[PDB]
């Protein structure tokens, strides 16, 4: 009496194609199960229909044939979580690819967890800064913040992403254990030379030691690009679930919700808007939403996202575009056309936005930039709508005189993330009036002159601004001082 | 009754009753869950077996699972003890605060008042908002409608509304969260406490929450707005208050069914929609009302997909209400905060029969300026202004100082735009843009009219300008 | 002005 | 004025063109919506 | 294994199997034809029925006829032999040459290099085309795309990059023709000959050739593709050689998959194309490329479809380059060719710490002043220039110089541009363009740099312009 291939907690393959096995038994399985193949391959059980169960399969398809038989795991979808993932490259499932050796992990998370509610979060308050000006004084990101980094192929959201991991050196290779910042990277769709180039940047910058890279390119089974953002949310969680601070990237969702399509429509889900899933925002939500600030009485940790969508001909309104819009906490849209123009970052002031505003700044910071955005977006239109010098006033004068020397302080190149009172010193130049009167044309190269002598001579007042982490009426009166008379000195 | 789980599919379950089939609409209880699971019955597939919409994940559900007819469909603990309390699809507290002491329970399905129910009453609501109570009054209640897409405004509106008329009210207010961002009902119930409209040692509250947010599956989007209108309904009836609805944002109620709608057999409707988007939304639109026994004043966020208002969603709703206030990416854009469109805006009661024609011919006169300078912004643009006779190039400075008098710094958004929140009265209002049409401030510079509250800060900013 | 480069001319 | 009257003579024609160009523009556009919004939902009703 | 046809709907023939069902990708020989007619088993229905694609017309087949296992997936002749050869999709050879003699036959279908054995060198390839080399440098062992809608040069600029490049490389070189014209294989075939790359009478040939084209039936289109690809990875790992892979249009193996996927019965995606796009690019993709062992310098020919960017096809093949160039019709149409696009043309190594500063001060300095001249461009079509700024009509003057200067005469058009091919140096390149910034030409008139190599020949065109 062979026993061990019973319909209930076995089946066999009555098809295989396109990754979707249709398995006929798995009588005891539950939805959202992973399941095994003969081949050693996982899949999950997605549809449990009335005489067979649709499985979604974790890797090559080739190997599974009809007949094969498929035992359940009695588990649902899990990965490895922890810090033992830090510093390595994970694939979708929790796997080094890195040939590092296996992962010493003690702790498993289910990949597929609702986000906390209502009760166990607390207001962001606290800063997460990127190193870039444009956004850190601009659209602010606070701890537990959604921030979606979005625009068209090439226009530098990866970019973003990348200075921000790198950035976070300064407090991780300090002694408070507050303010440190674990990040998280999941690469989907995207090439492996370019991940490999990417984890190679971030090990030159010293940056993998606390980077988790968890990678699902575009070779990957659709249901590997697809699983890999709640992968990696997992991995995020075990960080803010225990008083500690995660930041993950997700690059990008829009070749995840390919995916989904895809794994979607093969499991004959009829296709709807744009041929994606009736629940594509739901795909997304159900992800973002679990980016959160838990209250001191859950820790006080936190989970900060950074999901990146890529538009198609600069078009924001578009449908995906809006979905996820609709979902953060804030977005940095990204333009070719600044981007072309010497604007870089392509930030477009007028269109990114921050739900969290100055609460996610330090008063160093809010005290400089507070009305600054909209006095940009307002810049913005008087310089159009001068773009034929309408016998202008005086006020709009000075409106276009601000709004072009600030433009130029918010421009910035990549790898060399600022400190916070780098910043608060550079913008409050502009910000002040003192550079009114300098030639658009100087002030990048007098930012770094400027910010050079202060750091070198000045770090009293540099660590008095980030201590104090306000402006102070004398560090106020010791800034004006210096400022005038270097600029003076500078301008010979 | 039992039945057994035959099919899962995402949000949608069959279940296969043996004996007695739940009617359409019944709630049933998944047995075997660590939590409750409740499915509402959707549809009588034939052969005794209903086809099911879940009322949360469906993970880990077996097929052959067992399933019990609650024998009615989704009720909910309503009444006065629910005001302070934060409440689920399905009536469970989530506030941690215990259970929900009612005398009564209530069904979230019900029919809609009849037309001999209907009141026809039109006071206007003064909100302080010059933009709204210039041209587009809001009514007392009357059916208000905040239109946007993604990130233009709609919910700091909610936001400064219960601020500056939630808060005096006297009388309830549900607000109820529907697929919105959970961040933000920590906000608000934090907010509503640390400013006692919520009180949690007494009975003071004045505000009942229900909420079913974004990270729920469509199910629960498809319901929330049933149960957060089902408890402003008894404030209405069964005690005949001035209830206060806020929903942000009730798009999402029919997102939730465009989701599950296909797992339904549904051949689609245009735009991906539903084929029943329209009476879906009638039945549960026509509840939100005012009647003769009480009065239900509603402010409902509209999300506006792909920022096309022709959208069959946003579309379909104009006609439900009383007062529309459609705001702008275009207007956002430009940093004018309320971003309200001043012609794509309106309210029933812009009548000089209702509001005087001192109220009407200003408001009237200052979308016709705003209308004279749009037609001319393309035209300007290419053949330059010169040639234009002085006659028009005052209307172009007019306009674009009046497009600035519009915007105001709200006291729920000083975190953005760095400013003290304005509240301007309504004469206030009406006499300041009077003058401006009236050519009385032709020489203050338009950026003293630019994030201001009355008149006389626009005055006073042209000085603290004037260098 | 519109009157294609009659003052520019004179001007240049 | 014999430089003014070229050049609006000119602005005027290319004026005319522009308008021609983008009306048929529009109608290319108008019946493409039509025709994509159409596939759209007779794909999905076939799927079904 | 003997199997029987059950049905035959185009290229979808579908065999039954009684004992012994092959696994996916296996090749299978339909038998009781004139000629080899091999079937790739593509699923599992279930019932002992496995689906399959043609790799030739499946005209003449009858329910019932009987097909055999071969065992295996489509196999094919790799090593040095098939230098010098033009072979099929299955790997017959088609130069009425004989049997290619080779010791080792390797399957199509194989894993992409895992992450452990990707590189990351970066070296730049110049290739002595202005445009390409300014503004979206190729790149040693990397990925190069050429995106083009119908007839804007996508084909001329990969003839003149083997002239160019092919032409001078130490190392094999391998070209396949995935469906495209039958006449350009034979144009190439004959050309390779005369120049020696191709030699008929020693064992000198350094390009093997693989062709699936316009004329074969919707499966071959599908996998030449994958056979060119094969011959590649041989000379890179098992010979550590440093190849050179063209491919004419890798955008056809996409359509390809697009006619038979309603035949293998799925639901489409959009645009009408097969819900497994993505993924059928990226497996294939993803040997595309170089390695720890070798290394793959590829250009491949990207057809844009009723010249919409925006399509499924080629939308989903950007995120797999180092560097693409996507021609323009409008470009072409203004006679700039090649008709690079300079505004949207990019590369991975456009970065200061690889080509140095002077050229990428340049490089984002020709953009800067077209991006420039674009925005003014609305206003230029109604009002012309009379009404801009001097300032303005400096950029303009410079942005036409700039974008003339970027046109070039290739050798491969002579016929067409009436003018000698010019080959220039990166140096020149930075140069003439540094000079043209700096308004060190603002004294020569446009027609002057339309056409030409180096800026030197530009100033004599202006005297001979006088």
């Amino acid at each position: 009496a062979d026993t061990s291939v019973d319909l209930e907690e076995t089946g066999r393959v009555l098809s295989i194609g396109d990754g979707i096995a249709r398995v006929h038994g798995l009588r005891n399985v539950q939805a959202e199960e992973m399941v095994e193949f003969s081949s050693g391959l996982k899949g999950m059980s997605l549809n449990l229909e009335p005489d067979n169960v649709g499985v979604v399969v974790f890797g090559n398809d080739k190997l599974i044939k009809e007949g094969d038989i498929v035992k359940r795991t009695g588990a649902i979808v899990d990965v490895p979580v922890g810090e033992e993932l830090l510093g390595r490259v994970v694939d979708a499932l929790g796997n080094a690819i890195d040939g590092k050796g296996p992962i010493g992990s003690k702790a498993r998370r289910r990949v597929g967890l609702k986000a906390p509610g209502i009760i166990p979060r607390i207001s962001v308050r606290e800063p997460m800064q990127t190193g870039i000006k444009a956004v850190d004084s601009l659209v602010p990101i606070g701890r537990g913040q959604r921030e979606l980094i979005i625009g068209d192929r090439q226009t530098g959201k990866t970019s973003i992403a990348i200075d921000t991991i790198i950035n976070q050196k300064r407090f991780n290779d300090g002694t408070d254990e507050k303010k440190k910042l674990y990040c998280i990277y999941v690469a989907i769709g995207q090439k492996r030379s370019t991940v490999a180039q990417l984890v190679k940047r971030l090990t030159d910058a010293d940056a993998m030691k606390y980077t988790i890279v968890v990678s699902a390119t575009a070779s990957d089974a659709a249901p590997l690009q697809y699983l890999a953002p709640y992968s990696g949310c997992s991995m995020g969680e075990y960080f803010r679930d225990n008083g500690k601070h995660a930041l993950i990237i997700y690059d990008d969702l829009s070749k995840q919700a390919v995916a989904y399509r895809q794994m979607s429509l093969l499991l004959r889900r009829p296709p709807g808007r744009e041929a994606y899933p009736g629940d594509v925002f739901y795909l997304h939500s159900r992800l973002l939403e679990r980016a959160a600030k838990m209250n001191d009485a859950f820790g006080g940790g936190s989970l900060t996202a950074l999901p990146v969508i890529e538009t198609q001909a600069g078009d924001v309104s578009a449908y995906i575009p809006t979905n996820v819009i609709s979902i953060t906490d804030g977005q940095i849209f990204l333009e070719t056309e600044l981007f072309y123009k010497g604007i870089r970052p392509a930030i477009n002031v007028g269109l990114s936005v921050s739900r969290v505003g100055s609460a996610a700044q330090t008063r160093a910071m809010k005290q400089v930039a507070g009305t600054m955005k909209l006095e940009l977006a307002q810049y913005r239109e008087v310089a159009a709508f001068a773009q034929f010098g309408s016998d202008l006033d005086a006020a709009t004068q000075q409106l276009l005189s601000r709004g072009v020397r600030l433009t130029e302080l918010l421009k910035q190149g990549q790898y060399s993330p600022m400190a916070i009172e780098e910043q608060v010193a550079v913008i409050y130049a502009g910000v002040r009036g003192y550079l009114d009167k300098l030639e658009p044309s100087k002030i990048t190269k007098f930012e770094n002159a400027f910010l050079s002598h202060v750091i070198s001579q000045h770090q009293a007042l540099l660590s008095k601004i980030r201590t104090d982490g306000k402006i102070s009426e004398e560090s106020d009166a010791k800034l004006k001082e210096i400022v005038t008379n270097f600029l003076a000195g500078f301008e010979a | 009754t039992t039945g057994r789980i035959v099919a899962v599919i995402g949000a949608v379950v069959d279940v296969q009753f043996d004996e007695g089939l739940p009617p359409i609409l019944n709630a049933l209880e998944v047995q075997g869950r660590e939590t409750r699971l409740v499915l509402e019955v959707a549809q009588h597939l034939g052969e005794s077996t209903v086809r099911t919409i879940a009322m949360d994940g469906t993970e880990g559900l077996v097929r052959g699972q067992k399933v019990l007819d609650s024998g009615a469909p989704i009720r909910i603990p309503v009444g006065p003890e629910t005001l302070g309390r934060i409440m689920n699809v399905i009536g469970e507290p989530i506030d941690e605060r215990g259970p929900i002491k009612t005398k009564q329970f209530a069904a979230i399905h019900a029919e809609a008042p009849e037309f001999v129910e209907m009141s026809v009453e039109q006071e206007i609501l003064v909100t302080g908002i010059k933009v709204v109570d210039l041209l587009a009054p809001y009514a007392k209640g009357g059916k208000i409608g905040l239109f946007g897409g993604a990130g233009v405004g709609k919910t700091v509106l909610i936001m400064e509304l219960i601020n500056n008329v939630a808060k005096a009210h006297g009388g309830y207010s549900v607000f109820a969260g529907v697929g919105e961002r959970t961040r933000e009902g920590n906000d608000l119930y934090h907010e509503m406490i640390e400013s006692g409209v919520i009180n949690l040692k007494d009975a003071t509250s004045k505000v009942a929450l229900v909420y079913g947010q974004m990270n729920e599956p469509p199910g629960a989007r498809a319901r929330v707005a049933l149960t957060g209108l089902t408890v402003a309904e008894y404030f209405r009836d069964q005690e005949g208050q001035d209830v206060l609805l806020f929903i942000d944002n009730i798009f999402r109620f029919t997102q939730a069914g465009s989701e599950v709608s296909a797992l339904l057999g549904r051949i689609p409707s245009a735009v991906g929609y539903q084929p029943t988007l329209a009476t879906d939304m009638g039945t549960m639109q026509e509840r939100i009302t005012t009647t003769k026994k009480g009065s239900i004043t509603s402010v409902q966020a509209i999300y506006v997909p792909a920022d096309d208002l022709t959208d069959p969603a946003p579309a379909t709703t104009f006609a439900h209400l009383d007062a529309t206030t459609v705001l702008s990416r275009a207007i956002a854009e430009l940093g004018i905060y309320p971003a309200v469109d001043p012609l794509d805006s309106t309210s029933r009661i812009m009548d000089p029969n209702i509001v005087g024609s001192e109220h009407y011919d200003v408001a009237r006169g200052v979308q016709k300026i705003l209308q004279d300078y749009k037609s001319l912004q393309d035209i300007i643009a290419i053949l330059g202004m010169d040639e234009l006779s002085e006659e028009d190039k005052l209307t172009v400075s007019r306009a674009r100082k009046i497009q600035r008098f519009l915007s105001q710094p709200f006291q729920v958004a000083e975190v953005f735009t760095g400013h003290l929140g304005k509240l301007v009265p309504l004469k206030e209002t009406i006499k300041g843009f009077q003058q401006i049409l009236a050519g009385e401030y032709d020489h203050l510079p338009e950026q003293a009219f630019y994030m201001v509250g009355p008149i006389e800060e626009a005055v006073a900013k042209a000085d603290k300008l004037a260098e | 002005g519109l009157c294609g480069a009659i003052h520019s001319s004179v001007a240049k | 004025q014999s430089a003014r009257m070229t050049a609006m003579d000119n602005a005027s024609k290319n004026a005319s063109e522009m308008i021609d160009k983008l009306t048929l523009t529009f109608n290319r556009t108008r019946q493409a919506v039509i025709t994509k919004e159409l596939i759209e939902i007779i794909s999905g009703a076939a799927a079904l």
